């Protein structure tokens, strides 16, 4: 009369925790292998509305990121003891790099120490008038901590993975943009592979697009909303730090070491980072062709963002451990009309003491490391801004940089959402009870 | 494969209830928590089941008429013409009501097995 | 179930042995309570049950019968019977009361 | 012996809740089921809610079944009861009763109202 | 209103009352236990912002209501809140009129009557089982 | 006692069945996780005989006659001269695909129950 | 023969953990929603045995309370810089609030700053013969850690639930002296609001009993038990800090603030409260009236607890956020006799350093509240304690405060028992 | 026909986490309840394969006791004030040393005197008075809590629900291979978790005569493991009547030394009883003559004076003694003894990177009464042509010191489960 199906083939949007296979930080925290050929099972006729803007899968990865990074940083070295006045000298640019003096107590704690560290100038603010007494940058309203030489913070591909009784859904549209129903979708039990790659303005070594340029922003005409660029095709941007560093110990307590450069071995160069011009000319020309799309018959001008902290207005990116601060102007600098057809070295700074997640009262210290540093990334996507107040112009100005962290997760998880299984049915059947 | 009869009609899915039942049963308190928390669930289902006299079947057929304001359409669109995710969303303002009921017709089946026929 | 007062009035002079019953849609069995709901008051139970005499009730307050048919007599009504004759199904049919017979003398 | 006594809201606003309460008195409230039941102007009374007090085991009329609630408080020894969006029709002298419970030793149960507060005159 | 089995009383409302009368309400006493993971779960999801405390408390009622499930299921009375066995009643258990059992005495007074001779019964309740599977397939006229 | 039937012939050794099962369910981390797994174990083995149409039985004769391979030895020389270690030493290939027949003969029984057999 | 019945309305006495819910620490912890209009169910016919002083609800409520107080206080400021000589000089009776400067070393290594604090006496403790020279109380052998601004301690009502299995029973004898025999019992989930509030000897908004004031002790000829005296009535208990002060923060170290009082606006004036006399007088003669009952034709003296140390001889409560150690002298100075017919200010001090647990190596340090404080409490019962001795007279001595933090719980857990429930069971019939 | 059989009697060997029951570290953390009694089960007619040698026991419990020691001195005392310069005097096996340490008020420094062993002091200059604590230059020294037992005691290993261990019952078992004497139980003996290096103290009793077990005894570089069925008995004395004072460093946290000598100073040393030392050594060459076979027996030692490669290293409850070996171990066998001991009181018992541990000393005189019932050993390679076999004391690690007890236990995962065919059919 009325039967009761269980084991019945339908889901609710519920969000769970999910946990984390691999196959330092991130092989030990994604501990659970991962399952080879995942059966990926095609949803043969359904349609499911997906939205990536309010993706619980980002929260979530934006939380075990933190998370993991505070965990990893517990167990290691306080710089507290070194918030105190630098007598700094310059090396060699002009005064990029100093060469700081001062008094700290070693690890005998009875024995006053003059000692002598290498600086960046993005670490250094003065104290007095005299241009020799310096300080950290923020060690008087921060904790400094030093990372752990023997943890590794590089990315590493990880997946997401349900727990039992819930499924991930994937979206195997080639071009959705993100939001609204996708009428051809899988269900898995892990994501694919995502790298955890913290930046400000690109996307590296992230996902392309299979066909196309794929432009996705939560509102087009909204100028306060990021607009995420997926490249179907990555540009390789090679980055270095040239400098041969030869690196010392400072112990500072019973087991205590501070690590700094001990020497520079031949001249000091600037980091630069090169990009291939042409590969550059025509991704930013297939860009203004699918921009324009959203933005009709407008001018698409790419400018430089509005002045600030390196955090803000550079390009951020973590290379072989150091943490480097860009200037991507050559690459953010034309004005593309439509009617068009078809090396850029940009400076870097290094900067060792860095606050990725803007926390209050909490800094890492990123140790140097010596010889010489080389990465190679692709360059997979684009956050991009739309300047605010313009209109009643032919003109649309667009910036780099979008919102936090979360932009550059969201362009990875944009396909999956999370779901959970209610087995229980109910269906009108005649059958009698007895 | 799992869930694969989702897109499939009412009738074709009934042949994979196996499918999704085995499926659903497999730092620290974080994810202890969650196989806590699984386990819960699979007996929460369980537990209904058991409070219905349906324990030990896939399907369960009841003494509950149909007749009331639940929507109910013809079992030739039911069985032929709708998957179960639509059909779920059809009745899903019943869905209580619909236990209830369930639960209610249980209980009258046990006070003749428990209460009534007192034999031995 | 529901209860319904046969006896539109039962009504004497004096000293009459009135009687009123108490007709059901169904059997109420033992469960057909007879109640004197006196104006200007919260009625007085009469009877318990089908005919058992409520508590401090008078001796001429007679009981008879049960469920479909229950019915209720005053040996004479004497004084003070101007009070409904009200009457429940209090069984299966929740405690549905009959309209009440409109008894007096 | 029982002495029940009921109390009201002198006035309630029409199609909005209605509620009343009412005191036990020299009585167990347990082993009792608290009721009410009220009488509309010209009217034979009508059975309203009932609740035993030993476990708040509420049951109601079927008509009042959806718009209608019963509670005791066993700490104060007192029943109450409520009615939502009460209409303009709903005015009635409502009256509180205690219906004994005749337990028997076989499990057997019968119930119906034997003591009776002065009724409380209340309408929407 | 009229009618046999005292499920007005509620949750251990029978406590009181003779083991014959209190046996009208088991149905009571089990809903309260066999829903508690459900209940349990229609109250987590009233504040989902909600250690080892929690865990341990979790796990327990967990294995309560797993650890009853299975010692029914091993006796032959899964499914059923009253359950007969083929297992005879030793005098030593207990010596006393059934009468009075059933009419003179409450659960309370009967458990401790009987509770040193709890877990053998059990032991027998499971044993008679056993000779009861065999009898299912060493009997081959039921195959 | 506990096992002590395991150097026993399996027919004697089917007489404690019970003895086994009442012992297979019976820094906190480690404590919580020994629990959860006993208790997860027990669930699966559980859901396994449940989705077969074994849920609640000691022995369950199923739907399967014995197909190609699966055992090389008969009944006398299992049940009388042969233990169950043994046993599961001669049989201890053959331990999968049979549980998909299984599987899904009982779904498909329990889908004529309310089409075809023993009809309602 | 044999039958088996499951939902056996049987219980056994257990110790179980049981879960905190609520309608701040407590807000968080019991983050639990409590049931609306929560079941409870009479048991006719049933007589259970309880007895409040091994009541294990209460040795888990006081567990759970030390455990948050000590979780509360993990991620807050730990002043360990200001363990220094403190050059300490009157502000104002007038050496009450001292106005104490210090050399602390800041967040920067190499710099010293000089700064100024306010300081009560009571916190304070000279070191030296030098009469301005002072040191924290207690810092060189304890842990001072500053309470977290933003966390709050106010107690709420919560609810102890029991988890499914098990369940409360509760005693509804409205005389009940707390142990033996109770022949009205129901069974409820959960308690009722219980408030875990602190204080050593007036238990304030506690329950009140339902009939007269009941006198509960675990033997009343062991003089060395505490009576815990339960009120018919409050008395309601206004206090005061008059005192409108400005609060400063005092940079420490890199992100760890020290909160303390800048200046104070106005004159410096007593903290006190105010209980009314006629009031107390009621209260203190029905006590009496009990306890003659208890101790037959004797005299009851009240006399204040002996002894100098301010936590055991003063009554200390937390109100307003602050920690107020009142003089109860003038509410426990009193000889009754059998014989009797039918505002008291009482001065307060303030002190920031309290070991609330009575830890060894730990305190915590209560940052002053700017603006006034004002507060106003129930007193809903007593902790008494007898002198010994006294078995050659006609009077007994009875002075405030009991033997143990516990006591201020079982006022409350008295009447509950966690039982757990035995649904299976055997016996035999007639087959 | 195909019939399913719930709560078969079979298992397969498997790894999984026990827990602990014991009846102080242990104290606390093994607090399930053990046995009334030990419940075993002989199991007849079956055979089990066992192996000492990789027993993943032996392996947890290496993991939880470095766990456990881990977690029991993190509430504790970290002697970070006392890395300073000490003028350390001689009394020069134990010196006096004076110090400067700032106390717990962050304004005042007081001069402190300590008693310090010579394993514990550093010499940093040429003065032959300037002193450092040993090893603070680089790692954290913890004292361990007064209060805090580490003594060991019997503990019980148990396995989960669906788990069982079993127990061989061959009291003449090589350690690997078929035991033809098995039983059930669900929870291991009273295992003492003894830290030694060579003697294996206050362990089990052979159940006959002495047995040597090994994993090859052909291979060189792996540990032999002795078992005695009887016991010797050793009193380590400490004859010094110390006098412990305390010295507060920091808020409430205060450093534990001896404050006072009384009487004269005396150098330990271990009574063992010479009739019943060479009678186990006669009795271990006699047996030890079956697996090397005419051979000369000899033990000529491993190296010279190194306290934690060579020396025999055991604790007493908290003096940790390191024995000059080569009073034991230097005869020659064919056809009371005093053992000198040295005290160290800044022990690194895992070598653990960047920590150890100071133990406080015990005042009086102390006396440790113990039991050698059994011996880890470690054959000299390259001697198979002399026709002297030369043995030492020494060699593996902690982990021998488990394994001499658990050998005999396992940890099996029960298959409730099983398949078999019937006459049945399901007469669907
Ligand atoms: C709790 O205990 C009381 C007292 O034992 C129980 O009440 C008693 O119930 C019996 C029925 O089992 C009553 O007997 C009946 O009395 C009426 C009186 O008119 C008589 O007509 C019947 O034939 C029968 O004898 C008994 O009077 C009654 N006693 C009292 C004092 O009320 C009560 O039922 C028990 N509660 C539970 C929940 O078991
Ligand atoms: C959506 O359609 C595409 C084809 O347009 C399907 O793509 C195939 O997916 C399977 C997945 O196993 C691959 O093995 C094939 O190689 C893909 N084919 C091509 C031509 O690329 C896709 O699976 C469909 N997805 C859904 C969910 O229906
Ligand atoms: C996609 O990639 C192909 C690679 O050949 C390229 O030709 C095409 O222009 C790209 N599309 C866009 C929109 O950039
Ligand atoms: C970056 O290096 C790769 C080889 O590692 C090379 O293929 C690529 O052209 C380089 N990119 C640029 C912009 O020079
Ligand atoms: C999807 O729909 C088609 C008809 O449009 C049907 O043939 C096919 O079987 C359906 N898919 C599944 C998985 O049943
Ligand atoms: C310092 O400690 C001693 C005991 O060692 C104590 O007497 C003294 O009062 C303490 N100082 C302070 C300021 O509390
Ligand atoms: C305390 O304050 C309350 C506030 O309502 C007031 O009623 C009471 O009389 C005051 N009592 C005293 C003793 O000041």
């Amino acid at each position: 009369w009325v039967t009761v199906y269980y084991g019945v083939p339908v889901w609710k949007e519920a969000t769970t925790t999910l946990f984390c296979a691999s196959d330092n930080v991130w092989a030990t925290h994604c501990c659970v292998p991962t399952d080879p050929s995942p059966q990926e099972v095609v949803l043969e006729n359904v349609t499911e509305n997906f939205n990536m803007w309010k993706n619980n899968m980002v929260e979530q990865m934006h939380e075990d990121i933190i998370s993991l990074w505070d965990q990893s940083l517990k167990p290691c070295v306080k710089l507290t003891p070194l918030c105190v006045t630098l007598n700094c000298t310059d090396l060699g640019e002009k005064g990029e790099i100093k060469n700081c003096s001062f008094n700290i107590t070693t690890s005998v704690r009875d024995k006053m120490q003059k000692e002598y560290a290498t600086f960046y100038k993005l670490d250094i603010v003065p104290i007095d008038n005299d241009n020799n007494s310096y300080r950290l940058i923020n060690c008087n309203t921060s904790v400094i901590t030093q990372a752990c030489p023997k943890v590794s913070f590089e990315p590493i591909p990880i997946h997401y993975c349900a727990p039992a009784g819930f499924a991930i859904l994937k979206c195997n549209n080639k071009t959705f943009n993100g939001t609204g129903p996708c009428t051809n979708v899988s269900t898995v039990q892990c994501t694919h592979g995502i790298r955890p790659v913290v930046s400000t303005q690109l996307l590296l070594n992230g996902s392309l697009a299979e066909e196309e340029i794929v432009i996705r922003s939560e509102n087009f005409t909204d100028n306060g909303k990021t607009i995420i660029v997926q490249l179907n095709e990555s540009v390789e941007i090679n980055c270095t730090r040239p400098n041969n560093n030869t690196r010392k110990s400072i112990h500072i307590g019973p087991g205590r070491a501070f690590y700094t450069t001990g020497q520079i071995i031949g001249n000091i160069r600037q980091a630069h980072c090169n990009i291939s011009r042409a590969k550059w000319n025509n991704t930013l020309h297939k860009i203004v062709k699918k921009l324009r799309e959203q933005f009709r018959n407008k001018t698409i001008v790419f400018k430089q963002s509005s002045g600030g902290d390196p955090e803000i207005v550079m390009h951020s990116f973590n290379c072989g451990g150091e943490f480097f601060y860009c200037n991507s102007t050559q690459l953010f600098n034309s004005t593309w009309y439509g009617n068009e057809s078809s090396n850029i070295t940009l400076p870097c700074r290094i900067k060792q003491i860095i606050n990725l997640w803007q926390e209050v009262g909490k800094a890492m210290y990123a140790p140097p490391i010596g010889g010489q540093i080389r990465c190679s990334s692709n360059i997979t996507g684009l956050l991009l801004t739309r300047d605010g107040g313009n209109n009643n112009i032919t003109t649309e100005i667009f910036r780099p940089g979008g919102g936090d962290m979360r932009d550059n997760w969201r362009s990875e998880l944009y396909k999956y959402k999370v779901v959970k299984i209610e087995p229980l049915g109910v269906a009108p059947t005649k059958c009698k009870r007895r | 494969g799992f869930l694969g009869a989702a897109g499939s009609t009412m009738g074709a899915a009934s042949m994979t209830l196996t499918v999704q039942a085995r499926q659903l049963l497999s730092w620290g308190i974080k994810q202890l928590q969650a196989r806590v928390l699984a386990v819960e669930h699979y007996l929460k289902d369980q537990q209904l089941l058991g409070i219905w006299g349906c324990s030990g079947k896939l399907i369960c057929t009841t003494a509950v008429p149909w007749n009331a304001t639940w929507s109910n359409k013809t079992l030739d669109n039911i069985w032929n013409n709708m998957t179960w995710m639509e059909w779920e969303k059809e009745i899903s303002n019943y869905t209580n009501l619909i236990y209830n009921l369930i639960e209610e017709s249980q209980n009258q089946q046990e006070k003749n097995e428990t209460e009534n026929l007192t034999l031995c | 179930x529901x209860x319904x007062x046969x006896x539109x009035x039962x009504x004497x002079x004096x000293x009459x042995x009135x009687x009123x019953x108490c007709x059901x849609x169904x059997x109420x069995x033992x469960x057909x309570x007879w109640x004197x709901x006196x104006x200007x008051x919260x009625x007085x139970x009469x009877x318990x049950x089908x005919x058992x005499x409520x508590x401090x009730x008078x001796x001429x307050x007679x009981x008879x019968x049960x469920x479909x048919x229950x019915x209720x007599x005053x040996x004479x009504x004497x004084x003070x019977x101007x009070x409904x004759x009200x009457c429940x199904x209090x069984x299966x049919x929740x405690x549905x009361f009959x309209x009440x017979x409109x008894x007096x003398x």
